[PDB]
RNA sequence: GUGGGAGAGGGUGGUGGAAUUCCCGGAGUAGCGGUGAAAUGCGCAGAUACCGGGAGGAACGCCGAUGGCGAAGGCAGCCACCUGGUCCACCCGUGACGCUGAGGCGCGAAAGCGUGGGGAGCAAACCGGAUUAGAUACCCGGGUAGUCCACGCCCUAAACGAUGCGCGCUAGGUCUCUGGGUCUCCUGGGGGCCGAAGCUAACGCGUUAAGCGCGCCGCCUGGGGAGUACGGCCGCAAGGC
């Protein structure tokens, strides 16, 4: 399978506001991808968790989210 | 007596007990069943075959409020949580969809001895 | 059986039906070694059989044995302290012999004096859904559907 | 000094969602719960399971790491303010201003003490139910101190790397965090794994020394009696040195 930073642009990791790439680095639920799954390197990851974090207090990304299999 | 037709059906399955509601819509219940509603009294309701029964017993018991569509939500890990199921699917009640909605939470109340 | 699958033996085919089946239902009346007297009861169970009723002893022979297979029944395994009774299907080959081997017992429990006639009797009973046999078949499926509640202990 | 850096380092205020419990309402019957089996317990004054509203306390899932920070104890939601340590580049400034450190002074997990709060979950003691030969226990149902906050005590620990601090020297390989660089790599500062020489009774250690040297502090000198007795200092007590 592919890497979240393998297919994307140039975007702004600690911009908590940008929906569109964030949305991206979520899981099914609302999790927080691991970096074997996002490709991001150790201090981006760090930035990563920050900002995501950040963008849940404002509403915009979920904390957690409902399983639609099993 | 209320003809609902279509609705959401909650599995709660622990490893003591498997438990089948069956509401309408919005969530307000309209039968239910479960391994001690059914004979079993015992150990044997944490099995299998109980929570057969149980989402069983439950389901013809909404076909008489007229139930056809069913949402199934499912909590728990437990024996018979897939057995229950699988019992749902071939009741006749057409089910639309399973989500797992087992609550985690984030770490906030000390666990009985039991599970630490 | 630790190393191998130990193979089954094959029975010698019938002297009178050429049937297999036959010899080791003959096989199972055989007691102490004497096949003659054994041989002697089975087929002068097969007059009784064919003239009281109108029909082939062969084909009620198999028509009794296949009413008494087994299709499920129960075993024991050791679960957290005490063991279960667990339901589960029988192989076509322990079929063979459980059949056998209750129509032989069935028909010897019989009040009639003489040994072919128990057999015979047995055998029309059974292949009529009845008779001591078909008891033992019918009891041991109730209990596999009777502790239904263990299936997943297959095994 | 200058210019940059990473971080659950500390203190204070604020704040977010998940979950447990409790209350209110809706809907809804006959059980739920729990175990190896059970029983005590709870449920027709309507529980369990389900949807909605509210209250309150505690702890921060994923990220999360074999990761990072701190002198140690220890430190994980997010935000803001106050603040400590530390590393790198420049080769700018002072000009041996250094090292260690008996005593002193401060810090010091948990448990425990005092005063006043707080109290959802958990839970010594305790009350029960089981198991058992017995059960002063392991398992089950309850439950008080306590766990949480403030202020003041207490000073113990497998407080562990069972390895005191600083400096110099002595093959490399590989994984990693964080800087700088002419950015297959080089070069620092950490965190790991193999291993040269060497050391070690052995296991093992090996540029993060348990190698080679030097400086200084602490400490040991067979087991039991005993971390006891006595004396002293400390402590409200428990008790500590
Ligand atoms: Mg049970
Ligand atoms: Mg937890
Ligand atoms: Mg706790
Ligand atoms: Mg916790
Ligand atoms: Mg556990
Ligand atoms: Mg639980
Ligand atoms: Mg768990
Ligand atoms: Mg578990
Ligand atoms: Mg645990
Ligand atoms: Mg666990
Ligand atoms: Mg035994
Ligand atoms: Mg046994
Ligand atoms: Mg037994
Ligand atoms: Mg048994
Ligand atoms: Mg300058
Ligand atoms: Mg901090
Ligand atoms: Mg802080
Ligand atoms: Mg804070
Ligand atoms: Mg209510
Ligand atoms: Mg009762
Ligand atoms: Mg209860
Ligand atoms: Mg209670
Ligand atoms: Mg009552
Ligand atoms: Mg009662
Ligand atoms: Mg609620
Ligand atoms: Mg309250
Ligand atoms: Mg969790
Ligand atoms: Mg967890
Ligand atoms: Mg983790
Ligand atoms: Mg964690
Ligand atoms: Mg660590
Ligand atoms: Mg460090
Ligand atoms: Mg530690
Ligand atoms: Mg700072
Ligand atoms: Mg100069
Ligand atoms: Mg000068
Ligand atoms: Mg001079
Ligand atoms: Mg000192
Ligand atoms: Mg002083
Ligand atoms: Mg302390
Ligand atoms: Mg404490
Ligand atoms: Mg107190
Ligand atoms: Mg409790
Ligand atoms: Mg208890
Ligand atoms: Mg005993
Ligand atoms: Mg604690
Ligand atoms: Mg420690
Ligand atoms: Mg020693
Ligand atoms: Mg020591
Ligand atoms: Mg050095
Ligand atoms: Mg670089
Ligand atoms: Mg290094
Ligand atoms: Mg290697
Ligand atoms: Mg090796
Ligand atoms: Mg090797
Ligand atoms: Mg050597
Ligand atoms: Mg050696
Ligand atoms: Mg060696
Ligand atoms: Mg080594
Ligand atoms: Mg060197
Ligand atoms: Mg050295
Ligand atoms: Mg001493
Ligand atoms: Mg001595
Ligand atoms: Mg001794
Ligand atoms: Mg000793
Ligand atoms: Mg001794
Ligand atoms: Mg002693
Ligand atoms: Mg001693
Ligand atoms: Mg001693
Ligand atoms: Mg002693
Ligand atoms: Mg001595
Ligand atoms: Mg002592
Ligand atoms: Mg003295
Ligand atoms: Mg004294
Ligand atoms: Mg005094
Ligand atoms: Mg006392
Ligand atoms: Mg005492
Ligand atoms: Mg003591
Ligand atoms: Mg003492």
């Amino acid at each position: 399978k592919a890497k979240v930073k393998a297919t994307l642009g140039e975007f702004d990791l600690r911009d908590y506001r940008n929906v569109e790439v964030l949305k991206r680095f979520l899981s099914e639920t609302g999790k927080i991808l691991p970096r074997r799954r996002t490709g991001l390197s150790a201090k981006e990851q760090r930035i990563l968790a920050k900002t995501i974090k950040r963008a849940r207090i404002l509403g915009l990304l979920p904390f957690t989210e409902k399983l639609v299999r099993k | 007596k209320r003809q609902v037709a279509s609705g959401r059906a909650y599995i709660h399955a622990s490893y003591n007990n498997t438990i089948v509601t069956i509401t309408d819509p919005d969530g307000n219940p309209i039968t239910w069943s479960s391994g001690g509603v059914i004979g079993y009294k015992g150990s044997r309701k944490g099995t299998p075959y109980a929570a057969q029964l149980a989402a069983l017993d439950a389901a013809k018991k909404a076909m008489a409020y007229g139930m056809q569509s069913v949402d199934v939500i499912v909590r728990g890990t437990g024996a018979g949580r897939e057995q229950a199921i699988r019992a749902l699917q071939a009741s006749g009640l057409q089910v639309k969809s399973i989500v797992d909605d087992t609550p985690v939470p984030h770490n906030g109340c000390r666990p009985k001895k039991k599970f630490r | 059986a630790r190393r191998r699958r130990a193979e089954v033996r094959q029975l010698q085919p019938d002297l009178v039906y050429g049937d297999v089946l036959v010899t080791a239902f003959i096989n199972k009346i055989m007691r102490d070694g004497k096949k003659n007297l054994a041989a002697r009861i089975f087929y002068d169970a097969c007059k009784i059989i064919q003239e009281k009723t109108g029909q082939e002893p062969l084909k009620v022979f198999k028509q009794a044995v296949e009413n008494v297979k087994p299709r499920m029944e129960v075993r024991s395994r050791r679960v957290g302290g005490a063991n279960y009774q667990v339901p589960m299907e029988v192989s076509p080959r322990r079929q063979q012999s459980l059949a056998l081997r209750w129509l032989v017992q069935a028909a010897n429990q019989r009040p009639e004096r003489r040994a072919a006639v128990r057999i015979a009797h047995e055998l029309m009973d059974a292949a009529e859904g009845k008779g001591g046999a078909v008891k033992k078949k019918e009891d041991v499926e109730r209990m596999a559907e009777a502790n239904r509640a263990y299936a997943h202990y297959r095994w």
